């Protein structure tokens, strides 16, 4: 998985 | 409301390539 | 999904992927409302695997297209505020009532790739949910009993009860029906793994509008000749739906 943005 | 009736397809009335397959169907 | 095909861009702008904060999919989900998701009951809750997942373990993406890439300034991540399963869901023994609402922390923007399907009323429900009529299925679940990098979709015909009943030891409820081709018909088709609790949809010809009949709940393999997959019952479970958003959001 392509990583998500932390402020998630 | 605006329940089921997608952007691209229904509301420009244009059609998916296999949905006549589903209301062939019916 | 096995033996199905790509999805068109914006074609089911009401799936959704359960992703698991290790950061992985869990199930597909569909959008009923701009605050509230509706998925199988066993995507969250199944003891005999010891999985019990919590609101601060998940994460819900609408309007994806792709499994894997972050789709930036297309798809939307909520938190989600509550979950509840019905509270007669049978993980027991048959997965009897596999339905569960997720209540996001914020209501989402509806835009081109994401938009509600409907519920049905029970006279949408009487003249569709009949032997032999198509649904679609969707999910990026598994291809074969591997992982696809877009979202599938594949159209198959609801079998008669009888018919179901025959090809599994499981004992089957009011709130199931079986959907997938049979032996003789030459086409294939079927759900897999990691596509439970996406959407069975069909199109109603009365108003042209999509309606959600079923959830991917269970089967026996994937895409096997002379078994079907198996699907919660949406309408027979609308008004515990109805309680829930009403009773609470
Ligand atoms: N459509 C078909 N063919 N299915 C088969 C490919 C898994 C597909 C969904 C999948 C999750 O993503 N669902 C399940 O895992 C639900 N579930 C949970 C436990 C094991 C079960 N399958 S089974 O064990 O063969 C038969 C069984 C069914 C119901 C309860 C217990 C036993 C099962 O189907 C469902
Ligand atoms: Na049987
Ligand atoms: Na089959």
């Amino acid at each position: 998985f392509e990583e998500i943005p932390e402020e998630y | 409301a605006d329940c089921g009736l997608r952007p691209l397809f229904e509301k420009k009335s244009l059609e998916d390539k296999t949905e006549r397959e589903l209301l062939e169907s019916y | 999904i096995v033996e199905g095909s790509d999805a068109e861009i914006g074609m089911s702008p009401w799936q959704v992927m359960l992703f698991r904060k290790p950061q992985e999919l869990l199930c597909g989900a569909s959008l009923i409302s701009d605050r509230w998701v509706l998925t199988a009951a066993h995507c969250l809750l199944y003891p005999p695997w010891d999985k019990n997942f919590t609101e601060n373990d998940l994460l819900v993406r609408i309007g994806k297209h792709s499994r894997t890439r972050y789709e930036r300034n297309i798809e939307k991540i909520s938190m989600l505020e509550k979950i509840y399963i019905h509270p007669r869901y049978n993980w027991r023994e048959n997965l009897d009532r596999d339905i569960a609402l997720m209540k996001l922390k914020k209501p989402v923007a509806f835009s081109d790739y994401i938009h509600p399907v409907c519920l049905p009323d029970r006279e949408t429900a009487a003249s569709l949910l009949q032997a032999g009529y198509k649904g679609r299925v969707t999910g990026w679940g598994n291809l074969k009993e591997g992982q696809p990098s877009v979202l599938q979709v594949v159209n198959l015909p609801i079998v008669e009860r009888p018919v179901c009943k025959d090809s599994t030891r499981i004992r089957i409820t009011d709130n199931m029906f079986c959907a997938g081709y049979k032996p003789d018909e030459g086409k294939r088709g079927d759900a897999c793994e990691g596509d439970s609790g996406g959407p069975f949809v069909m199109k109603s010809p009365f108003n042209n509008r999509w309606y959600q009949m079923g959830i991917v709940s269970w089967g026996e393999g994937c895409d096997r000749d002379g078994k079907y997959g198996f699907y919660t019952h949406v309408f027979r479970l609308k008004k515990w739906i109805q309680k829930v958003i009403d009773q609470f959001g």
